[PDB]
This record gives C-alpha cells, sequence and structure tokens, in this order.
RNA sequence: GUGUAGUGGCGAGCGAAAGCGGAACAGGCCAAACUUAUCAUUAGAUAGGGGUUGUAGGGCUUGCAAUGUGGACUUGAAAACGAUAGAAGAAGCUGUUGGAAAGCAGCGCGCAAAAGGGUGAUAGCCCCGUAUUUGAAAUUGUUUUCAUACCUAGCGAGAUCCCUGAGUAGCUCGGAAAACGUUAUUUUGAGUGAAUCUGCCCAGACCAUUGGGUAAGCCUAAAUACUAAUUAGUGACCGAUAGCGAAACAGUACCGUGAGGGAAAGGUGAAAAGAACCCAGAGAUGGGAGUGAAAUAGAUUCUGAAACCAUAUGCCUACAACGUGUCAGAGCACAUUAAUGUGUGAUGGCGUGCGUUUUGAAGUAUGAGCCGGCGAGUUAUGAUAGCAAGCGUUAGUUAACCAGGAGAUGGGGAGCUGUAGCGAAAGCGAGUUUUAAAAGAGCGUUUGUUUGUUAUUAUAGACCCGAAACGGGUUGAGCUAGUC
RNA sequence: AGGGGUGAAAUUCCAAUCGAAAUCCGUGAUAGCUGGUUCUCGUCGAAAUAGCUUUAAGGCUAGCGUGAGAUCACAAAUAAG
RNA sequence: UUGUGGUAGACGAGCGUUGUAUUGGAGUUGAAGUCAAAGCGUGAGCAUUGGUGGAUCCAAUACAAGUGAGAAUGCCGGCA
RNA sequence: AAAUCCAGGUACGGGUGAAGACACCCGUUAGGCGCAACGGGACGGAAAGACCCCGUGAAGCUUUACUGUAGCUUAAUAUUG
C-alpha cells in the first residue's frame, strides 16, 4: 500500500505475479485479507488512523 | 405495483393497520330502512379480518 | 477470515425447489394441489376477484374529496417531545439546518406543537403554535414570535 | 454453465441394475423394468421376511405333535403339563429340536407326568 | 417527485405536469416600415443598404463613444498527435524415467518481458512473440497557431409620426393530441371571422384586478438512439442433439410450379514413416512381413457404454398351470475387496407390474417396443412476512452522475421511510371527528431504517408443451371452372 | 386471386387439401380443458362441507392441515354429580 | 418417558453435478471417461484392485446455477 | 417390408372382482417345439368418438336479436350569379 505511487517499484514488481503495488484508496477488504502478508508504508498510518 | 385505482378511493388506511370504510346501503333508498339502520349505517367502521389480507395486499 | 475457509453465522435457507422428484416433497404438481385452474399455467386469478360475485371494494360507497385536485399544504413541524433532546436556543431556519433537521433548499412553514414539560428557556419564530403548546413553552420562562 | 450429467444416470441405472441379476428375459437388461423387479423382490422380501417366523413356528408345531403321538398323547394337552405344572420357558424350536437327538426329549415327555 | 394529482362501462386499467438533483450549453437570421437604383416605373417587381424585438423594440431628427471581442465561420501556410505495412527486442546445462523431457530432481540465469502459441508429455531462459524503444515514400483523420476572408459592436436628447408576420387568432359543427374516454391548452375537414402598444394572448369554464409573455417567418452543434463494418481484447459464455440453421464447398442437399420450407456430418499418427515383399483369393480383402513407443493406432481411422446379435466354461430344464420373484431348500462346480463365500437351483410356503386419473385400477380405462442423449418453477423491477447483519434514539439510507484497471470504493442528502394523529375538507393538535355536548362512541397518546437470504405475490409468454381459429402482407387459372 | 374469383348450382372447382386456398408475419394467440414436471431422509398431516357466484369440471371467504408466537388455568378435553 | 403408516400438503436436515475464488495435492512409474469384481454407508452416494485409454484431475471452505429424469400417443439417433 | 408391442415361460369350468378374468380363490385337464389351416377370444390393429353432453370454445348461415356500417335517398350549407 502506497501513498505517491512511486514509478521505480510499479515499473518493477509488474511480472512478479505473486506481488502487487495499490494505493491507499484502491486496496479493498479481499485485496487485503488475500495478501497473507503485506508492507504498509511510513505514513499512511496517519490518513488511516483519521478514516478509521 | 400500481395501487388498485378502485382501491384507494374507498379505503383510508389508518394508523397501524385498521383499514377504515364506509357503510354500504346508504345511497339509494330512504324509507325501506328504519331511522335506527339509518343511523347506524351513517357511521363508518373497519375491514374484517377475513378480507383484511387481501384488502392490505391490494392497496 | 482466512478466505480458504469463510462462513457466516445462519444465513442458508431451505430451497423449495419445485419439480425435483417426491422424495423431498414437492413432486409432479409442484405444490400446486391437483388438477385445478391455479394447478394450470398463469393460475392465481386477478388479485381483487371473488369468482364472479361483485367484489369488496366494488360494493362499498366511494370516500369523497372535498378539496379536489389540490395537495394538502404540508407542514415542517416541531414536537415539544423531542426538541428538548435537541441541544439548541435561538430555533429558526439558520440553526435547524445546521442540525440538518430541515434542509436549506426548503421554503416551508414552520409550525410548533407538543404539551410535555421542558425544562431549560427557549426561543422560537414560528407561524402556528398550539394554545397549550404556548402556555407550556411560557410556563418555562422562554418565549416565542410569531412570524406572519 | 451448461451441465450434462452423464455420469451420474448412468452410475444411478447400473447399480439399479446391478440390484438385479438372474433375473429372466430382459429384466436383467433394462433398467426400466428392472426397476420395477427390484421393487417387487424387495416387497416380497419384506412380507417374507415376517412370513418366515410365521411359518417356522408351526413347522416346529408340526415336528413335534408328530413326535408326541408316538407317545400317547396330542401336543394339546402337552402344554398345560408345561404350563399349569412343571412351569418350564422351554421355547418351541428346542423343544422341536431335541427330538433329533432322542433319549433326552423323552425326559421331558415323562418329567411332565408328575 | 410516484404509482402522486388525476383519468376510467370510476370496471379492467392508464398515468403526468410542475418542483428538485444531474448530463450538455450558442443563439442567430428574414418580412415590416425608411431609403438607393432599375423596370410602358400605373410596381402591386427585382437587386442593394436598414431592422430583427418585451426591464417592448425598431424606424424618423439630432449627437456622443467606439475600432474591438466573437463565431454554428473562407482560404492557405506551419506544428502536433495519430490511422493504414514494420525493426530491435534478456536469460540453461546435467541426470533419471522414458519412443520422445519441455516432466521431476541438482546446480544457475533474465525480467519495464511469469500474456499467448508452437516445439515428439505441463518450457520465464528452444523458436515466434511479449514489456519497452523506435519506424512513413504515399493516402488520410483530429487538434493547435499564424495571416486571411464573411458576419458580428455601445451610450444620449426629441416626439399623439410610422412598423412589428390576416382567410391569421378566435367563434360554430364534426374529429383528434395531450396522463384525460373531448375539458382550459394544441391540432383541422366544412363555414364564419378581428384588433394593432391605452394593443393581443395566457395564469384547466367565465368575468374583473394583479402578474407573466409577445403567435400567426426560418435555421441551429452537445448531452441522445443504434453496430450490419473495421482493429484490439474480454468471458464463474457453447463445445459437434450445445453454440447462429450453417465448425465441413449451408441457405447447399432435399421438398414445393411458386411464395416458401429446409437438414445431417468434426478428431489416425510425432511425422504417411498410408503397410514394399510372401500366401490364399478373379479381385476387393484377409493372414504374415515391414515402418512405428503403440497396427486391438491401418485410412471403418481418439475414447467405444447400453439396447441388439452371436460363441463358449460351470449348473438347471422336455407330467408342466409359471406378473417369473421372494423366504426356505438339496444336489452340483468353484475360490473371494475372507467374507456366518460365490455360481446354479430338483423341491416347499407365499405371491394379480410401473406412472396417470379416480370413491374405488392387475385391470376388459389410460401411456410407454427397448437403449442412449435433449426435455419443464427461471429473470428484471416491486410489495409482504420470517431469519441474520450494520447503524441507532433529531435515527437510517442513497439514486442518476463523476473519478476509479468495463473493480471494491470515494464524492453526490435530490429524495425515501420514522419521528402525531384525527378529520371528506378547511383545520386543530396529544388530541381530533360526530355532536348543543368538553357527555358517549370511533381513531391515537411510539417503535426504526438500509441491506443479504428464504417463501409468497404483481406486470411481464412467467412451470412445459397442445388447439379449431383471428387480423395483415404476399404466391398461386401450368390441374380444374368460365370466357376470349 | 381469396371477408375474392368460377359455377346448366352440388356448398362444385381454385395445384392430390375449400362452409372459404397455400405461405409468412402479430405469434411463445388464448385454453376455468387433457397429459407431463427429474435427488434423499426426518417431523406433522386433511378435505371431498357451508354461503355467494352466467356459478355446477372453476373461483373467494369460512371449515378442516401445517410453522412461528402467546395464553397454563379463570382456556380445552376426560369421568362423576 | 412419550412415540416413529401415510396421499394433497407444511417445515427441517442433507447428497450429487459443472464452473469460480483461496489454500493443499496427485499425474507417461499412466489422470479423466469405460468395463469387471464376493467393498463400505440410514438414504441420496462414496471407495479399492485389475483390464482398456493416453493427459488432466482430486481433497477442504464458500459462491454461482442452462443442477438431478421412466413415463408428456415427447424430439433425435440406433436396434429389436 | 408393414402396422403393433409394460416385462412374460401366455389352459378350461364355478365363483370373486372397477359389476364379462391367461395370471385372483376352489377344482379339472395339459410331454418340449414346429408346419398347413379357420377365425371364437386376447373388450384384437388402425382413427385423443363423427353420435350425446360440458366449454361463459371456433367457424359458417339466418332474422321484425343488439350495436354499427357500405349503398340509396331528403334537407341545410360552400362552389353560387
Ligand atoms: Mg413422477
Ligand atoms: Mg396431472
Ligand atoms: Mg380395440
Amino acid at each position: 500500500v502506497v501513498n505517491t505511487l512511486n514509478t521505480n517499484l510499479e515499473q518493477s514488481t509488474s511480472n512478479i505475479k505473486n506481488v502487487q503495488v495499490k494505493h491507499l484508496d484502491k486496496v479493498s477488504v479481499r485485496d487485503l485479507m488475500l495478501a497473507n502478508a503485506l508492507l504498509v508504508e511510513k505514513e499512511v498510518l496517519k490518513a488511516l488512523e483519521g478514516k478509521f | 405495483m400500481k395501487v388498485k385505482s378502485a382501491a384507494k378511493k374507498r379505503f383510508k388506511l389508518t394508523k397501524s393497520g385498521q383499514i377504515k370504510r364506509k357503510h354500504a346501503y346508504t345511497s339509494h333508498l330512504a324509507p325501506h330502512k328504519t331511522t335506527k339502520q339509518k343511523r347506524h349505517l351513517r357511521k363508518q367502521g373497519t375491514v374484517s379480518a377475513s378480507d383484511f389480507k387481501r384488502i392490505g395486499n391490494l392497496i | 477470515l482466512n478466505q480458504l475457509k469463510s462462513v457466516p453465522k445462519a444465513r442458508n435457507h431451505k430451497t423449495k425447489t419445485l419439480g425435483r422428484g417426491h422424495g423431498s416433497g414437492l413432486g409432479k404438481t409442484s405444490g400446486r394441489g391437483q388438477k385445478g385452474q391455479k394447478a394450470r399455467k398463469s393460475g392465481l386469478t386477478r388479485p381483487g376477484f371473488e369468482g364472479g360475485q361483485t367484489p369488496l371494494y366494488r360494493r362499498l360507497p366511494k370516500f369523497g374529496n372535498a378539496r379536489k385536485g389540490f395537495l394538502k399544504q404540508e407542514w415542517v413541524v416541531l414536537n415539544l417531545n423531542k426538541i428538548a433532546k435537541l441541544k439548541l436556543d435561538k430555533i429558526n431556519r439558520a440553526s435547524l439546518i445546521e442540525k440538518q433537521v430541515i434542509s436549506a433548499k426548503s421554503q416551508l412553514p414552520i409550525k410548533l406543537i407538543g404539551h410535555t414539560k421542558l425544562e431549560k428557556p427557549l426561543h422560537f419564530e414560528v407561524h402556528k403554535v398550539s394554545k397549550q403548546a404556548l402556555k407550556a413553552v411560557e410556563n418555562a420562562n422562554g418565549s416565542v414570535k410569531l412570524l406572519e | 454453465m451448461r451441465i450434462k450429467g452423464g455420469k451420474q444416470t448412468r452410475v444411478r441405472r447400473k447399480k439399479w441394475l446391478k440390484q438385479a441379476s438372474g433375473s429372466f428375459g430382459t429384466r436383467h437388461a433394462s433398467y426400466k423394468v428392472a426397476k420395477q423387479t427390484v421393487i417387487q423382490a424387495a416387497k416380497y422380501a419384506y412380507r417374507d421376511r415376517r412370513n418366515k417366523k410365521r411359518d417356522f413356528r408351526s413347522l416346529w408345531i408340526l415336528r413335534l405333535n408328530a413326535a408326541l403321538r408316538e407317545q400317547g398323547m396330542t401336543y394339546s394337552v402337552f402344554i398345560n403339563l408345561l404350563k399349569k405344572h412343571n412351569i418350564e420357558i422351554n421355547r418351541k424350536v428346542l423343544s422341536e429340536l431335541a427330538i433329533k437327538e432322542p433319549s433326552k426329549f423323552n425326559l421331558i415327555v415323562q418329567k411332565v407326568k408328575s
């Protein structure tokens, strides 16, 4: 999950079927609970707290 | 559904069910009915439980 | 919820399959009975019908409509039984829209109503008040202003 | 999706056919007749499961009366001499089988003469 | 808004216009006066300038201020992005099973390229491609810029001056469109027929007041409907009785004089390496041989079930009244999903099918010759009730639409249900209707909403199939009837 | 050339079919009338009556079944008085 | 302890099919489809081995239905 | 070839039965299987009875049934002095 949607990472990881990068507002319940492993980035914690 | 046009003009729907209705036998002939009948039929009443279901789903 | 296994608490009810053998019930007849009119396709005759006999709604005389072709002029009503729960003074249009009791895109006369006692004084400018509603709101040492 | 369902029908009719073997004619070939024959055979089995315990009792009665008539008394008299006095709970299958190994059932018929 | 106001043998039914929230947004141009020119100028006609209307405007006289912004707009020139062909385009060996490795195992590598297809069995690294970067001699599309036509331009004072769409608006008699079944509004077949800014029309008969708008002339892109066609792609779409009727030389074969009707059918193999040669037979062909991993893959060509037909191991059957089985039951022959085993059954007791519809069917009621396949309670939008979930006491909740990978979802509070009801209604209000009555009686003095699922129901063909018919359009006097 | 034609008239003929051709369309016409409607087990389990009906082979309500909930005692059955 | 027949019918609990999404797994040492057999369940059903066949398939949880066939003088095909 | 056919290994008398039995109950007779015959029966086959009745079915026809209408006729009105 990401906020700025960097292009170096998005350009990478495209051919890797397991991984996927999504914006903070692009993730759904299924797209999250299916991961079984995720890497939240630093700031979206505050935004998620605000949105609750 | 389209509400039955010939129903909403005879059945004022009151609070908490209990569809109200006028009484019949009040439009044509006066002398054949006594004053007791005449001054009872002017008041209005509800619909019995038999036809209540068939009228409620019609409205 | 471990998508490999997800469950609800209780929502899966018996589905009445109509043409699926006598073992489950609902055999050849699918629950239509036996050889009636309902049993035939497109049965279940018109909702208001009593088999030729004059139906109930046709017997009774019609309610009249004195004011014919007109819509009863609607009123927005403040019942004092609940306005106390709405903590606010100087009740008016400029405030009720903030509390979302009414909407900005609405030019409608405001009416006051109710018999319940109220503790803290309030202030209204509305178009109509009930007699004893006015008495009650005045007894609370409030006030009311009558807009035409 | 569209469903054809070939395996299930074949398996079901195969089971019904297999239930009936040794049947005459086409009864063991056509499922439509095999199912009816299986129904009738099972009805007959249900009836005979009671008929056989209804009948073996009579068979024991007969093969006991035949033995008793060789000693000088009838079956009806025998039960009283069992029930009313010299009380016993000897079943009619063994009070009949014991004759097949004699010199021990004669002990029964003489004991009741007391 | 809403199944609302209303319309309806007030029956079946039918169903707005406002208002609100959104998609889109551009308004211009003639006739008429006035005037120029030309018409035997009897113009009553033609071609110019002027004017295009409601906080009425335009013309007439006299001034002021402007040289512009804009087009639903002409020519070229320039730029840009495309469309119609393409080019480059990474990375692997060994071993084993095997006919074949790409499988699996061991050790590596590439990735802006783990889409796909092929390659002797399932390959990110064998090949074509893919991501990505680039490519137009010629035709052609769209947008932008420049100049360039054509059109387009504001504000004063005077003055009973003139113009503002005539067989027109209305009105009568018949019809119709509007949700209206003839009703204000609109329309017209016949007739009749005005007014001119102090005007005319309109605010569901009609009149007055108030207010709104200026008909009887014309044009106008965007939101809109559709996909036979082209390109790319997708599918909890079909997979050879399915899917278009048509996977194949299908509207063909075939039927009908004609309109018209209208099918069935696919798969060897890895690659023909399609079986040289020998025997039999006239030959087809079969048996060998050979190729092949496999010839019980051989052209009848993947898999090969049942109905049906044959042949055989074991048991029984030619004094027998049999819906054919069942419970007992020897004898005989074997050995299994090891099981108080299997196969057959001399003989005993008992024994009138399956579905339909019926008060009652073995029925001398009805349907099925058998086998295989296909074959009938669904969906859209609503309402009701049950169960469960979310949010909850000024609650709950979005619709269309926009953004988002033809996603969840965010924005969108327009509305909807509840919060107060009673009354035909004005109205009143925890009361209200009736009533002279505050008596009495009736109704009320609180339980929610949005969903998911189930059941029922309404309009849709609404479980399946089955009529004789009805109405419209076409083809048929080659047979037959009449006539020439 | 078809709610037409033809008829020394019979309801004859109009492509083997005519009390009104054949074919296509509205069309999946309607059918209170037949027949059909497919997997299993468990619990409960009737009616063929009343009234009305251009109703009598049908329908509505009531009667009888079933599921959920309430009333347990004053309700309902069973004997005796 | 009371029971456990049952048509119309009312309610509950389940089996099976094809596909989808998550995990897991098997497969030229032979998957599915097919036949055979003296297997196992209360029932829809589910295994085990062998022959054939040669490339996909199975298990667990949910979702979705063109989802279950003996009858319609049913259609089609084949054979009596 | 053909229509037909629920599966058949398909006796007679008395009685019973949905009211006339190859299959039922009680008796009697009958070795297995053909071929040529002849039609008593299998309420034998073909034809969802053509008679009769029901359907708030169809079509055709009739009339002083109802509602309309083509046509014919009369008047007013425009063409119309
Ligand atoms: Mg059935
Ligand atoms: Mg039936
Ligand atoms: Mg006959």
